[PDB]
DNA sequence: CCAGATCGTGCGACACACCGGGCCAATTGGCTTGACAC
DNA sequence: GTGTCAAGCCAATTGGCCCGGTGTGTCGCACGATCTGG
């Protein structure tokens, strides 16, 4: 468009058109959702390299739990 | 060393847009956030004060403070955030 | 050069014969250009018909005032000068007005040969008192434009003739302005209004239809003398423009019978351009046939109006 | 059209003097405002617009048309 | 059945501007569409309801500034919907810009806006109203009952189920042969959402429905709810009796023999299961046989 | 004509569709306990 | 007394992932009726 500008991969996220909310289960809640979402989101080298960046061990990035990053993050 | 208007709305703005964002989460999140940065008293507290007050163990506190930190600083709630930063 | 802003025209009507048109977006300038020439081509380039000269009676110069009829010479010709008439015959044609004894002379008491006719029978001419005799003479010609009595007097003297004022043309009033109209992209397009006020006879329609027409065979004079020159051009022709969403489509049908378009598909037909023209020739030749199909190639098939054997737009498939 | 709609001589058939019209139309465009301003929320004592609007139409213009067209009436307390 | 629902919904008057905004986005997310010509935008909306058409309109030209069309076409093609297609097409591709279908130099998006979604909880109930009234469905599979929308995609059930949770309800998103919609099975849930979104009277309609069918003890289970189940079922074949006797009220059209033997032992047995019945037949017919008889009774009977 | 398209008719295949019933898994959320830096 | 990290365990979720009745409807196709048309 006319924007001629682009603030980065944020505003590029599919996961903002959807619940916020899915993607930080609680009380034994599942991930198939959130990790669905994340595959057809276009940002998600991106998103899985800003929180590997930033190293943070809560939420789902880049359509991997934290145990996963955790264990990406061993090697 | 005057108070600009344009600040100062925009300040405005930016405490009502994170009152905003902040009551989506819920009660026990953004109670002990507030009580960690004291957005309602700007008196900063200990986290073991806040585990008394919630009864529970000062890493345990921690933890909860890292999860909501996290949340906000997420790809699906940052946007309304993101410009007053 | 393509103009890249095709601009349109626009009519509103604000009496019976009273018309004010607008053609926007014009280019930069070109305000000026055609606003001229057409309030000119309206005004000077329309053939009509007027009386060019009246006989009163056989006595007549005594300007004071013309026996038996309330009014004087003057006002005698400016009514006769309003009147509207339609002629056909190129030479001069003389109709008679006979009206007699007292009341009110009107242009319903004329008496108009074949080939010849007034329009508003309703106009008032004259007055009689006293029951006079009003035996008048009225010479009717075509022209164009405005032409005075000056260039109408005739050396030839006859003593009851009196040359008039000619009002050829059917258009009586044009004026024209320009005005700014852009805000989306840059200002400075020109937006064209123009008032036309005619008469009776005639609708400022077609005087502005006869005008555009005279003005294009004018200028296409010009464009002649190299035809394979570059222009503005203005590109999407509304007509065609707006057809090529059924016409030229390449898909066959939408709804209609299954049969028939399983039958047609696999014999030569896959644009329904190829099957409106040259339509009647194809279906019966190839063994491709059907009886009643027809109505479902020929009522069915005009999706916004169409029929068969039409040239079809577009003959290149853009494969 | 625009800032010479309603005119003048017609909107003071409705009032006494310039000077009363003016605080007439200020009093009733601020109440066109805070009607506009809190129409979400809770329900208020404001009310209007009386006549048809725009898209976004300044208040004082329609407290203008609102006071031409005869709809309002000023009292002194 | 939905409709009433429906018309006391938009009826409903909406003040918020943040509301409308919403609902003008989510009936263009969800029952609309972008029709690229001439290298340029224009957007359409079908609409299934009566008068929700001239809402959207009317919220589009006072909130947005636009104007739009109302082309009564039917959404359908047949003409039998005569429902409402309105249409923006001089500066549709602003509309499309602003009303978040389309953001950010690309692609048309595909859940819900993001200024939707993260909004105050009155901007989820405008969600849902707009969402209800694109699409819907008050299904009763049993006397119990269960709401739908059949969302364009995955995303927009999940964002759909995300504002529900807001709403304090209970939502799940499901999908069945790739096309996907949200569920709320809870008869309670039901009624409290319906009660958000604006219309009462239709919720007490529901309530007292349900309440007064559902207490049927059944004993639960299989075998004793279950043969609830075959019941049930009999009921559904007591309303396509129902359309047997509106085929009366047509004649019928004097159908032949074997319409109308499968016809009668359907009436005559109303609780007799498809394969009972079938089971009845001189020359025994299998479920198979009085399944399609139905199925062209139905047909048949549709004018 | 009479033969395929469309549909009547009919038989079957099969994907649910319950409607519940239950064993186990992911993961994981929450909490604590200890340990290490102030 | 504070502010991190680094494990560790139990538990209620969802969820996978099934058993077990019929039952129903969408398709998936054979025969055949009827119709429209080569
Ligand atoms: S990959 Fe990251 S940005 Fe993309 S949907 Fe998942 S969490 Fe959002
Ligand atoms: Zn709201």
């Amino acid at each position: 468009e006319d924007a001629d500008e682009e603030l980065g991969w944020q505003e590029r996220a599919l996961c903002a058109q959807t619940d916020p909310e899915s993607f930080f289960p609680e009380k034994g809640g599942s991930t198939r959702e959130a990790k669905k979402v994340c595959l057809a989101c276009e940002v998600r080298s991106e998103c899985l390299e800003y929180a590997l960046q930033n190293d943070e061990r809560f939420g789902i990035w880049g359509g991997l739990s934290e145990r996963e990053r955790r264990r990406l993050k061993k090697a | 060393e005057a108070v600009v208007p344009a600040d100062a709305v925009s300040f405005t703005l930016l405490q009502e847009q994170l009152h905003s964002v902040l009551d989506t989460l819920s009660e026990r999140e953004a109670g002990v956030v507030s009580m960690r940065f004291g957005l309602t008293d700007g008196q900063p507290k200990t986290l073991d004060e806040i585990g008394k007050v919630y009864g529970v163990t000062r890493e345990r506190i921690r933890q909860i403070e890292s999860k909501t930190m996290s949340k906000l600083r997420h790809p699906s709630r940052s946007q309304v955030l993101r410009d007053y930063l | 050069m393509l103009i890249a802003q095709r601009p349109s025209l626009t009519e509103e009507v604000v009496d019976e014969f009273r018309s004010r048109f607008v053609i926007e977006p014009l280019e930069p300038g070109f305000g000026y250009t055609l606003g001229n020439s057409l309030r000119r081509t309206l005004l000077s380039s329309i053939p009509g018909a007027a009386v060019t000269s009246i006989r009163i009676d056989g006595v007549l110069h005594e300007f004071t005032t013309v026996p038996g009829v309330k009014e004087d010479v003057t006002d005698l010709i400016l009514n006769i000068k309003q009147l509207v008439v339609s002629s056909e015959h190129d030479e001069p044609v003389v109709m008679y007005l006979r009206k007699q004894g007292p009341g009110l002379v009107t242009a319903a008491d004329i008496a108009p040969p074949a080939g010849v006719e007034v329009h508003n029978p309703d106009l008032v001419l004259a007055t009689l008192n006293g029951k006079g005799k009003l035996e008048m003479e009225l010479t009717v010609e075509r022209g164009r434009g405005y032409v005075s009595a000056v260039q109408n007097k005739q050396v030839g003297q006859e003593i009851g003739r009196i040359p008039v004022d000619s009002i050829y043309s059917p258009v009586l009033k044009v004026t024209y302005k320009v005005e700014a109209t852009r805000v989306e992209q840059r200002t400075d397009f020109d937006k064209l209004i123009v008032d036309v006020e005619t008469k009776q006879a005639m609708r400022p329609r077609d005087a502005m239809a006869s005008a555009g027409k005279t003005l294009v065979e004018l200028f296409g004079l010009a464009r002649e003398l190299n035809i394979d020159a570059e222009g503005i051009d203005m590109g999407p022709s509304p007509t065609d423009a707006a057809l090529a969403a059924d016409l030229a489509l390449p898909i066959e049908e939408l709804e209609l019978t299954v049969r028939s378009y399983n039958c047609l598909k696999r014999e030569g037909i896959h644009s329904v351009g190829e099957l409106v023209a040259r339509s009647e020739a194809d279906l019966l030749d190839i063994r491709n046939f059907g009886a009643k199909s027809i109505d479902e190639v020929k009522a069915k098939l005009a999706g916004m109006g169409l029929a068969l054997k039409d040239s079809p737009p577009g003959f290149d498939p853009t494969a | 059209e625009g800032i010479i709609n309603p005119p003048i001589d017609e909107l003071l058939e409705a009032t006494d003097s310039k000077y009363s019209l003016v605080i007439y139309a200020a009093k009733r465009a601020r109440q066109i405002n805070a009607y506009y301003s809190q129409l979400g929320e809770g329900l208020l004592e404001y009310v209007g617009p009386l006549v048809d609007t725009h898209v976004h139409e300044k208040p004082l213009s329609i407290a203008l048309r609102e006071i031409n067209a005869g709809l309002l009436t000023s009292e002194a307390i | 059945m939905t409709a009433a629902v429906k018309d006391e919904i938009s009826r409903l008057p909406v003040t918020r501007t943040c509301c409308r905004k919403a609902e003008v986005s989510s009936i263009l997310r969800f029952a609309g569409g972008l029709h690229l010509v001439s290298g340029r935008i224009v957007i359409e909306a079908e609409l299934d309801t009566a008068m929700a058409a001239r809402r959207l309109k009317r919220d589009i030209l006072e909130i947005f500034g636009h104007s739009s069309e109302l082309i009564v076409m039917a959404p359908g093609g047949l003409r039998r919907g005569s429902r409402f297609v309105v249409r923006v097409v001089a500066g549709g591709d602003q509309l499309a810009r602003q009303t978040g279908l389309v953001d950010g130099r690309g692609r048309p998006i595909r859940g819900l806006p993001p200024q939707v979604v993260s909004g105050a909880t009155c901007d989820a109930e405008a969600a849902w109203r707009g969402a209800f009234l694109a699409h819907g469905s008050l299904t009763e599979p049993g006397r119990s009952s269960s709401l739908e929308v059949t969302c364009p995609g995955p995303e927009a059930a999940l964002a759909l189920v995300g504002a529900a949770r807001r709403l304090s309800i209970a939502a799940k998103a499901r999908e069945v042969r790739g096309v996907d919609r949200v569920v709320v099975r809870d008869g309670d849930a039901i009624g409290a959402l319906l009660t958000r979104l604006g219309a009462h009277e239709s919720v007490l309609a529901w309530e007292e429905r349900r309440m007064r069918r559902e207490v049927r003890a059944t004993a639960n289970r299989l075998a004793n709810f279950d043969d609830a189940n075959l019941r049930r079922s009999a009921r559904a074949a007591v309303a396509a009796g129902a359309r047997v006797q509106r085929a009366l009220e047509i004649l019928g059209e004097e159908v032949p023999e074997h319409l109308a033997a499968a016809g009668r032992l359907r009436m005559e047995h109303k609780q007799a299961s498809l394969e009972e019945l079938g089971a009845l037949a001189d020359p025994p017919l299998t479920k198979d046989a009085v399944a399609g008889r139905i199925r062209r009774l139905l047909a048949m009977a549709d004018k």
